[PDB]
């Protein structure tokens, strides 16, 4: 049961930089280690195997080293196309283990989100469904926590989130959370709120409205 | 002695 | 040249089952250990299953052991993944992948991957029915209950805790495009009993331990 | 008691794919030719596919030839049916069935069947979105900026494109990844931040294009 | 390329009767013919193979004969357990073909349906959906047709139906059809009608209601 | 190869 631990989980860097992802195994795996690149929505691509062997076609700016328990992937002269997620892998004959992955993103300064809340439209409501939407706009880093509260009761199991990719212009992220209730449920409560926690905010921001105004 | 996957994993071989 | 393609992804309710397949182009699977891998919403990859040459040895991740089985069809070049007793944390993009190299060795990396297929497990494994009156409105009257939007089968319906059996019809359920079931139960009675005799349908949905009594009155 | 059990059925959109499996109890499939059979709504049975011992020979009903594949797993005793490019008339109960008898011969009847699994192909391969405004209000306006948007709900399949004011408004726009709801339908939102001072003078319309259904919707998003 | 033709499609009889179901092959299949019994929602059950051999457990009132192109299933002394669908089958080493199937039912006199229509409950409407139900009660034989009309425009693709098994007390069938519309569509129209066609009627019957009234 | 999809190409006749 070998544990593979990548570090860091998120690595923020700029174009032209030289960066290093580390992968450590909880016990020796000799050189049975491979590195994969994966871009959103696409298949993993094999970059390196046997710890340091470059697959044909892979640019020489990618380099792998290590053995036993410590392994590194170094990209020298990071290019825009290199921004992606990288996975290390211990591979055995009939099984494998992956690290948690390392996402390489464009480095920028911390930015608190702007938070907006939207009651359900009357039109949707009339149709028997209440979607309540919470928007977190242009924040950095991507890690953010959003909690829904209905009359101060923390909600679970009735919301879905979606995050945008890093913005081409300001390198920030945006996030959308939707709380979905039946018309009937929605009308049993008064105060709807989303509470946002983020590293750039001095303390959490809560946006709320009362049903019916 | 039939090696199976479900509902119990019963393969006994260990790779070398 | 080398390609892999997965089929079968979909939305399944917790506890349910789903089977995936994988086809290839420009190579034969026979000499290759074939594998399944999934990318969970967090972003990380998880090894799921491996099926060796001649199908002699099969190994699974602990999280799915006992629930998943992998199979291969060398003559037509297909690989299968059966998933049973599925859980929310099985939600992921599933990839079919081969172990390979220019010369096959006893341990090669995953050199070719399919584009992936999305598998989604919703958390609720059951859903109790909504019950609505079919209100009556000569000599012979008809009334009933509409038992709507439940899952899975079956429901049972009695009338007036069972005292009323004559003239009752409980229809086979239909499967709506929503993937939920619906049925109706009706009883015919004397127009002169409307407002003298009380009528109550007793709905039971054992799978969600739900019982619902509903009085059907006119207007 | 010999037993067979199908797995995998459910609802599929026309053009879609579905794979079934078949498992057994109290016998090994290796010596048996295995079969798939379906009962159509009209009540009649239809032979679908057969796979011989050793997977040597596979035969299919003409109606499914080229679209279905049958496979077997003798070591763990499973049978598979791949169904691709599905049609409404594929709608049926599918049974896994064994060719067999007390003593095997070159031609035996189907002596054991599974209970059947229901496969339903809906006529609709596509569904167009509902679009709802995410109206600007005091709850979405702070200082110099206001946020507004559109909720694009209950469509299938991906993708939909969203533009604002026929492409004139691009700055500040965020169109989020769709999410798959427990209903099996997708939904997403597109939002834009604008000067609070512009509400009431400047009109805002989200243009939604669902190419897969060739459906287009223009939605005016106004205060209140 | 062998077409199997079964006759009749429906065979109405009574307990105690001797009945015959015919199966015809488009070309000689010697005695490679099997008979199966299937009850609603259950798996087919093999009764007879090699044209005339009974499976173990099959009562002697079942018999089969024929060779070449004409085959017969006989049931001598119909019992309640025998009412079911019967399927003939040509089986070859790696393929098979089935007849259309023959449903054996209890014979009785023709009976026209009682027809009822039910508007959506106010409760359901409140939740955004409108199911209109049409009931065809205690008719015989089983074949019946339902057509939904909204403001006199025939509907399609928006209704489902199901039929009960033959009734224990009067040996009749009943059918339920549900027309489903959104609350929005439902309120655009005034007249909802279901039109029923059945051999017991001199002409189609219509039951209707006006929304609101 | 004798295949089933997308074209049936088995050539043996029982
Ligand atoms: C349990 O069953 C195991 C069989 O599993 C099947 O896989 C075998 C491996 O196949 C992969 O690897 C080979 C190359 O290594 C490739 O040719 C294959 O294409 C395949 O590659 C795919 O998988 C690998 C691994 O995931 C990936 O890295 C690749 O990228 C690719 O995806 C395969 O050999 C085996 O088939 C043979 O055996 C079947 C019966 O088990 C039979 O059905 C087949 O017909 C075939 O039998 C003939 O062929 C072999 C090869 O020539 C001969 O050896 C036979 O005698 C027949 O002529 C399956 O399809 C099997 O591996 C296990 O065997 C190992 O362990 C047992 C006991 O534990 C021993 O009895 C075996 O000798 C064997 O040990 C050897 O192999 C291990 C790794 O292969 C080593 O770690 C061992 O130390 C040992 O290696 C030494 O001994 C050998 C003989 O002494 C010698 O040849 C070696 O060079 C070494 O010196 C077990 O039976
Ligand atoms: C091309 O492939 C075919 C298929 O081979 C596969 O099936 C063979 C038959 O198995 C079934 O029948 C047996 C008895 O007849 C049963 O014992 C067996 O369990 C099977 O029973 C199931 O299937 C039947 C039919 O669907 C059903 O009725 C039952 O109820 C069961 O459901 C089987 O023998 C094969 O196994 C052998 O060969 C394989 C090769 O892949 C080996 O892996 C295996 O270990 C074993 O040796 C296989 O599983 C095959 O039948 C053909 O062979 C015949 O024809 C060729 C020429 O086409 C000849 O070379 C050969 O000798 C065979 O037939 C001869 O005899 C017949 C008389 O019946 C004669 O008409 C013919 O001309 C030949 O002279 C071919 O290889």
């Amino acid at each position: 049961a070998v544990v593979m631990t990548q570090s860091p989980s998120t690595l923020s860097a700029s174009v032209g930089d030289t960066i290093t992802i580390t992968c450590r195994a909880s016990q020796s795996i000799e050189t049975w280690l491979a590195w994969y690149q994966q871009k959103p929505g696409k298949a993993p691509k094999l970059l390196i195997y046997k710890a340091s062997t470059l697959k044909t076609g892979v640019p020489s700016r990618f380099s792998g080293s290590g053995s036993g328990t410590e392994f590194t992937l170094t990209i020298s002269g990071l290019q825009f196309d290199d921004f992606a997620t990288y996975h290390c892998q211990h591979y055995a004959g009939y099984s494998a283990t992956f690290g948690q992955g390392t996402r390489v993103e464009i480095k920028r300064t911390v930015a608190a989100p702007s938070v907006f809340i939207f009651p359900p439209s009357d039109e949707q409501l009339k149709s028997g469904t209440a979607s309540v939407v919470c928007l977190l706009n242009n924040f950095y880093p991507r890690e953010a926590k959003v909690q829904w509260k209905v009359d101060n009761a923390l909600q679970s199991g009735n919301s879905q989130e979606s995050v945008t990719e890093q913005d081409s212009k300001d390198s920030t992220y945006s996030l959308s959370s939707t709380l979905t209730l039946s018309k009937a449920d929605y009308e049993k409560h008064k105060v709807y709120a989303c509470e946002v926690t983020h590293q750039g905010l001095s303390s959490p921001v809560t946006k709320s409205f009362n049903r019916g105004e | 002695t039939i090696x199976r996957s479900i509902p119990w994993y019963t393969y006994r071989w260990l790779p070398n | 040249e080398v390609q892999l393609v997965e089929s079968g992804g979909g939305l399944v309710k917790a506890g349910g089952s789903l089977i995936l397949s994988c086809g290839v182009s420009n190579f034969r699977i026979s000499a290759h250990t074939m594998n399944w891998v999934r990318r969970v919403p967090g972003g990380g990859l998880e090894w799921v299953a491996s099926i060796s040459t001649s199908s002699t040895y099969r190994d699974y991740a602990d999280a799915v052991k006992g629930r998943f089985t992998v199979s291969r069809d060398d003559l037509e070049d297909f690989v299968y993944l059966q998933m049973h007793k599925m859980r929310v944390e099985d939600t992921a993009i599933y990839y079919c992948a081969r172990k390979g190299s220019d010369r096959l060795s006893d341990n090669d990396p995953f050199d070719a991957w399919g584009p992936g297929t999305v598998v989604t497990v919703s958390p609720a494994s059951t859903k109790g029915p909504s019950v609505f009156p079919l209100a009556p409105s000569g000599g012979t009257a008809a009334l009933g209950c509409l038992v709507k939007d439940y899952f899975p089968e079956p429901v049972t319906v009695s009338w007036n805790s069972g005292a009323l059996t004559s003239g009752v019809h409980t229809f086979p359920a239909v499967l709506q495009s929503s993937g939920l079931y619906s049925l109706s139960s009706v009883v015919t009675v004397p127009s002169s009993s409307l407002g003298t005799q009380t009528y109550i349908c007793n709905v039971n949905h054992k799978p969600s331990n739900t019982k619902v009594d509903k009085k059907v009155e006119p207007k």
